[PDB]
RNA sequence: CUCGUUAAGGAACUCGGCAAAAUGACCCCGUAACUUCGGGAGAAGGGGUGCUGACUUCGGUCAGCCGCAGUGAAUAGGCCC
RNA sequence: GCACCUCGAUGUCGGCUCGUCGCAUCCUGGGGCUGUAGUCGGUCCCAAGGGUUGGGCUGUUCGCCCAUUAAAGCGGCACGCGAGCUGGGUUCAGAACGUCGUGAGACAGUUCGGUCCCUAUCCGUCGCGGGCGUUGGAAAUUUGAGAGGAGCUGUCCUUAGUACGAGAGGACCGGGAUGGACUUACCGCUGGUGUACCAGUUGUUCUGCCAAGGGCAUUGCUGGGUAGCUAUGUAGGGAAGGGAUAAACGCUGAAAGCAUCUAAGUGUGAAGCCCACCUCAAGAUGAGAUUUCCCAUUUCUUUAAGAAAGUAAGACCCCUGAGAGAUGAUCAGGUAGAUAGGUUGGAAGUGGAAGGCUAGUGAUAGUUGGAGCGGACCAAUACUAAUCGGUCGAGGACUUAAC
C-alpha cells in the first residue's frame, strides 16, 4: 500500500492533509503516487458521508482535519461551514445515486525542479 | 503412459476411512485435447501434443487457429508433449479426462517454483553466518573465493543471484481421490509452484 | 582498488554505446493537431479525449 | 475458496454444541490399546480456538497430579465421540494464555448462565 | 526438544532431583531428544539419602516435555515441564515410584514396567 | 549500518559472558562472616502500590469495583563466594 | 645445507567462512593366505563414489581427558583462504619480579596494559539484458553434440537358537520393518513475524465545555492476530536394473606325448567406469527437425543477390497491473474489457461500538445485540482509469543431379 518516503505517522499526517484539501477545493495538483493513495482515502470518506448517522460522523471525524473552513455562504452573518459539515451536507447528497468512483485523475507534466510527474485529481 | 495437465487451486485437509488426518493439494483439470501425433516416419520419434485451458479469441492469432483447426477445438493456453505412450490408441480430437487415474496410483508431479528475486548466499545455498559479536565484521557473506596458486576463481563457486523460478518434479506421490463431475484430483502432500500455475501429472518412472 | 591502467579512447566509447536518450510515444492531438504525449492532456489547448479540461 | 469448500463440505460434523474459550468441557476421546477400543475423558477449560473450515481446532487445559496438560483437537475428527459443555465462564478475551502461569485459586474463572 | 546441557526434573523415587544431559544417544551428530528417547546425564542435585548420589553418570528416558508430541489423528499433547526417569539398562526404573503424568508414547517404545506405575497415562 | 520481536534449550559461544538481556522509584519487614568499633549495609532475602465509599483522633484503617498487568508511559543499583 | 629470488616494502600462527586435489585407505564394497571350528580377528591385493562427531583443559598447534560413532584417515594447495573476518600469541613506546652488569641498560625468562587504511579499472566467478547471425517474413512445439547435480549409513524382526562347537557361545546366502545425518519443495496442520487490523491502559496538550475523539511519549506501554515471507512444521529423495572391466577364480587347450586360466577360443566378477534418475542445452558459425500463417508499385546505375516507397501475416511504442521484479526482462489485460481502484455481500481477526434504558451514594454492572470495526483474502458489479493514436515489418541467389 505504498510507503511514500515517510515513516508511519508522517504518511498518515500527509494523507489526512491532502484529503481535507480536495474536500475544500475539489481539484488539486499533486504527484502521481500520492494521487492514487488519495483516491482510495477520499472515496472511503464519501461513503461515510452518504451513510449519514452519528456513528458515521464520529468515524469520519477521526480523519478529516478540524480547524479548517470551507465557506461560500452568507445570508446575513459570518456563518462558517466546517469541511466536515460540507462532507455531510453537500458531497454525500451530491453522489446519492452514484455507486463508487467519485473521482478521476488526469496526467499533465513533469515539475521543473524535479522531473516529478504531476497529475490533477478532481471529483465528478 | 497416463498423464494430464491442470492448474493449481490450493491445499486443504481430509480424514480417511480409518480416521487419520492427511494434508492434500487440489488440482483442477478440465478436459485436455490431443492436437497432433508425432511418428518416426515424419518426425523421428514418438510423442503426443496435448492442449489445455481454452482462451478467448482476441488473444490468439491466425497461425494458432490454423494449428488448432484440424482438431476442432478453441485455441489453448498451454501446449505440452507427452512421451513414452503406446501411440495406437490415440488420435487427434480425443479428450483425456481425470478418470485416467484412480485412487492409489503413485504418480510424478512437476511445476515451476515460486519466484523470490535477488538473494544472498545464506538463503540461496544454505551457507552459514559469521559471528555476531566478539569484534566481528563478517556476518552475512559468501566465504573465501579460493586459494592463491591458480591466480583465478574456479567454476561453481556459489554466490548471490536470482532465486527460484526453476522447474522441479517430485516423485512417488499418491492420488487420494478423483472427482469427475468437477474435474478435480486430490494429491497427498505439497507440490511446487504458485496458485493458478501449470501442473503436469504422470504415472511414476520408478514403479 | 585503483585503476592499474588508464582506459583508451576506443574502450571508453565502447562503454558509452548504451548511454543515450529516447523520445517515446508522441502523437497528434485530435482537437488541435499539434504533437502531444499519449494518455496525457494536450499542453497546447488543454483538451483530453475530445473535451476541455484546463478550463472552468 | 468455493471449489475447496464444496469438496470439503460433506465431511463437516453437525452435532457440535456451541462453546467459547472460557467454558469447561468434557471431550470423549477414543483410545486403541492393542486391538481393544476404549473411551477416555478429558475435562478442562477451553483456552484456544482458531478456525475456518475443516481446519478448525481447539485446545483444553487440565491439571493432572500437580502438572498442567494441554490437548488440541480438530473440530471434526471422527475419533472424538462427544463434546459436552459443563459450565459457562465469564471471560474478556479470546486467547487465555495468561492461565498457563497461574495456579490454584488465581486461575479461577467465574460462572455465568446462558 | 532437549539437547546438550538442558536440565530435567526427575519423576522418580531414586534419590535424584535435577539432571544435566550429556548425550542424545542414537546416531552420529543427532541434535535433540524427544518423548521416549534415551539419554546420558549427570546428577546435579540429589536427596539426602538415596540409591543415587550426586556426581554420577547415569541413563534416563524422557517423558513429559514442553514441546510435546503429535499423534496420527491430527491431535497434539503438551506439558508444562520437562522430566525423565532413571533407567537400569533394560528399561526398568531404578526406583519404585513414578510421579506425575506420562505420555502414551512410552508404550510403543516398550517401557512397560513404567506404564504400570504411573498415576495417569495420557 | 541504526532499531523492534522471536518456538524449544539457556554460556553448549569466545582469548575472555565481549556485546545484549536482567536490577532500578517510594513505604514497610528483615540482614551473616569479619573489624582499625567508624564500618561491612541499599549486605542477602521478602512484602505493599490503581479506583469509589465510610470512618478519617492525627498519620491510616475497613467495605466495595475493574483489568493479563496499578511507580500500567519517560527517567533511576544485578548480586554472591 | 646453499644464498638464485623479492630491502623505491611479497603481512606471522590457531580459530572462522568456503573449499578443492593426491592415495601410501579410517568406514562402507570385492578378494587370496592363515598358527581361518563358529562369533571376532591377523596380513596382503583391487578400489578415491560418498562419508568421516560434540564438549573439558591450555593463545595454543601438538597433547591428555569425557561422552558417543559405521568410522572419528594422512598429505598438497604462499605449512590454501586478513584489498574475506578475528589479533588471543610472537616482535614498538609504560610498569614490575628473578637474574646478569660499577653504570647507562639487557635476557627465545616471566608478568599486567597497549591504533589492523582502501568508493573495484582489467582478467576471473555468480546472475540479468541489448545487437547481429543462422540466406523470404512470421507464431508455436521440439531432438540432443555437450555439460552439471545426486551417490553415506545404523538398529531390530524373521530364516534359526538352525549349520558350527564338549560347553560357553553362534552364522553365510535371502526376506521384512524402522531410524541418524544430508538434501528438493511447500504453508493445510504446530509455531515465529506481521509499524495503514482489533482491543485494554498511564501522563500531558488540542477539537469552546460534558460525553466522544485526535497529537506526542521506542509502534508510549501491554494482550491477541489476516495475507505475505518462513523452521524448529509437513510431503518426497538417494528404488530396482543393464553393459564393459579391476584384483581374484575358471572351462577347453597346445608350445613342452604329461602338467598348465592363454598363445588361438570361452566365461564369471566391485559402493568404482558407461548408461539408468533429476536439471541446463542448436552462438552444436556442423547454427538441426516438425505443424500452422502470409503472397508483387516507381524511376534506372544497367537488369544485376540494384536502389527507394507503401504494405500482408506478425510485432512493438504507450497505458492498468502481479502469480514477476534492482533496472530492464517475464507473465495477466487494454472497452471483442474484470487489469487495478471504488461500491455491494462474505471471511479470517478482535471480542460486546455509539446513543438511549434499567440497578446502584459511587466506582461500575446488566440490556438493546456474538454487537461494532475490519491492510493484503473470496464472489459479483463497467461506477473511475486502461482514450485517441503512431512505428516497424516479405517479394524469396547460383551449380549438379534425379523426377
Ligand atoms: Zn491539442
Amino acid at each position: 500500500y505504498r510507503k511514500l518516503g515517510r515513516t508511519s505517522s508522517q504518511r498518515k499526517a500527509m494523507l489526512r492533509d491532502i484529503t481535507t484539501d480536495l474536500i475544500i477545493n475539489e481539484r488539486i495538483v499533486t504527484t502521481e503516487a500520492r494521487a492514487k493513495e488519495v483516491r482510495s482515502t477520499v472515496e472511503k470518506m464519501i461513503t461515510l458521508g452518504k451513510r449519514g448517522d452519528l456513528h458515521a460522523r464520529r468515524q469520519a471525524a477521526t480523519f478529516v482535519r478540524n480547524e479548517v473552513a470551507s465557506v461560500r455562504e452568507e445570508d446575513e452573518s459570518i456563518v462558517v461551514e466546517s469541511a466536515l459539515q460540507k462532507l455531510f451536507n453537500d458531497l454525500g447528497p451530491r453522489f446519492a445515486e452514484r455507486q463508487g468512483g467519485y473521482t478521476r485523475i488526469l496526467k499533465t507534466e513533469p515539475r521543473r525542479g524535479d522531473a516529478a510527474p504531476m497529475v490533477v485529481i478532481e471529483f465528478v | 503412459t497416463k498423464g494430464i495437465l491442470g492448474k493449481k487451486v490450493g491445499m486443504t485437509q481430509i480424514f480417511t476411512e480409518s480416521g487419520e488426518l492427511i494434508p492434500v493439494t487440489v488440482v483442477e483439470a478440465t478436459p485436455n485435447v490431443v492436437l497432433q501425433v508425432k511418428t518416426v516416419e515424419t518426425d523421428g520419434y514418438e510423442a503426443i501434443q496435448v492442449g489445455y485451458q481454452d482462451k478467448r479469441e482476441v488473444l490468439s492469432n491466425k497461425p494458432a487457429k490454423g494449428h488448432v483447426a484440424k482438431a476442432n477445438t478453441a485455441p489453448k493456453r498451454f501446449i505440452k508433449e507427452f512421451k513414452n505412450v503406446e501411440l495406437g490408441e490415440y488420435e487427434v480430437g480425443k479428450e483425456i479426462k481425470v478418470d485416467v487415474f484412480q485412487a492409489g496410483d503413485v504418480v510424478d508431479v512437476t511445476g515451476t517454483t515460486k519466484g523470490k528475486g535477488f538473494q544472498g548466499a545464506i538463503k540461496r545455498h544454505g551457507q552459514s553466518r559469521g559471528p555476531m559479536s566478539h569484534g566481528s565484521r563478517y556476518h552475512r557473506r559468501p566465504g573465501s573465493m579460493g586459494p592463491v596458486a591458480p591466480n583465478r576463481v574456479f567454476k561453481n563457486k556459489r554466490l548471490a543471484g536470482r532465486m527460484g523460478g526453476d522447474r522441479v518434479t517430485i516423485q512417488n506421490l499418491e492420488v487420494v481421490k478423483v472427482d469427475v463431475e468437477r474435474n478435480v484430483i486430490l494429491i497427498k502432500g505439497n507440490i511446487p509452484g504458485a496458485k493458478k500455475s501449470l501442473i503436469t501429472i504422470k504415472s511414476a518412472v520408478k514403479a | 582498488a585503483v585503476p592499474a591502467r588508464r582506459t583508451s579512447k576506443a574502450k571508453k566509447a565502447k562503454r558509452r554505446t548504451h548511454y543515450k536518450l529516447t523520445i517515446k510515444g508522441l502523437n497528434a492531438c485530435s482537437n488541435c493537431g499539434e504533437m502531444k504525449k499519449s494518455h496525457h492532456v494536450c499542453p497546447a489547448c488543454g483538451h483530453y479525449d475530445g473535451k476541455d479540461v484546463m478550463s472552468k | 475458496n468455493p471449489l475447496i469448500q464444496e469438496l470439503t463440505q460433506e465431511q463437516l460434523r453437525t452435532d457440535i454444541p456451541a462453546f467459547r474459550p472460557g467454558d469447561t468441557v468434557r471431550v470423549h476421546a477414543k483410545v486403541v490399546e492393542g486391538t481393544r477400543e476404549r473411551i477416555q475423558l478429558f475435562e478442562g477449560v477451553v483456552i484456544k480456538r482458531r478456525g475456518a473450515g475443516i481446519s478448525e481446532t481447539y485446545t483444553v487445559r487440565k491439571v493432572s497430579n500437580g502438572v498442567g496438560v494441554e490437548r488440541t483437537f480438530p473440530l471434526h475428527t471422527p475419533r472424538v465421540a462427544q463434546i459436552e459443555v459443563v459450565r459457562y465462564g465469564k471471560v474478556r478475551r479470546a486467547k487465555l494464555y495468561y492461565l498457563r502461569a497461574l495456579h490454584g485459586k488465581a486461575a479461577r474463572i467465574k460462572e455465568i448462565r446462558r | 526438544m532437549i539437547q546438550q546441557e538442558s536440565r530435567l526434573r526427575v519423576a522418580d523415587n531414586s534419590g535424584a532431583r535435577e539432571i544435566l544431559t550429556i548425550k542424545v544417544l542414537g546416531g552420529s551428530g543427532r541434535k535433540t531428544a524427544n518423548i521416549g528417547d534415551v539419554i546420558v546425564a549427570t546428577v546435579k542435585q540429589a536427596t539426602p539419602g538415596g540409591v543415587v548420589k550426586k556426581g554420577e553418570v547415569v541413563k534416563a528416558v524422557i517423558v513429559r516435555t514442553k514441546s510435546g508430541a503429535r499423534r496420527a489423528d491430527g491431535s497434539y499433547i503438551k506439558f508444562d515441564e520437562n522430566a525423565a526417569v532413571i533407567i537400569r539398562d533394560d528399561k526398568s526404573p531404578r526406583g519404585t515410584r513414578i510421579f506425575g503424568p506420562v505420555a502414551r508414547e512410552l508404550r510403543e517404545n516398550n517401557f512397560m514396567k513404567i506404564v504400570s506405575l504411573a498415576p495417569e497415562v495420557l
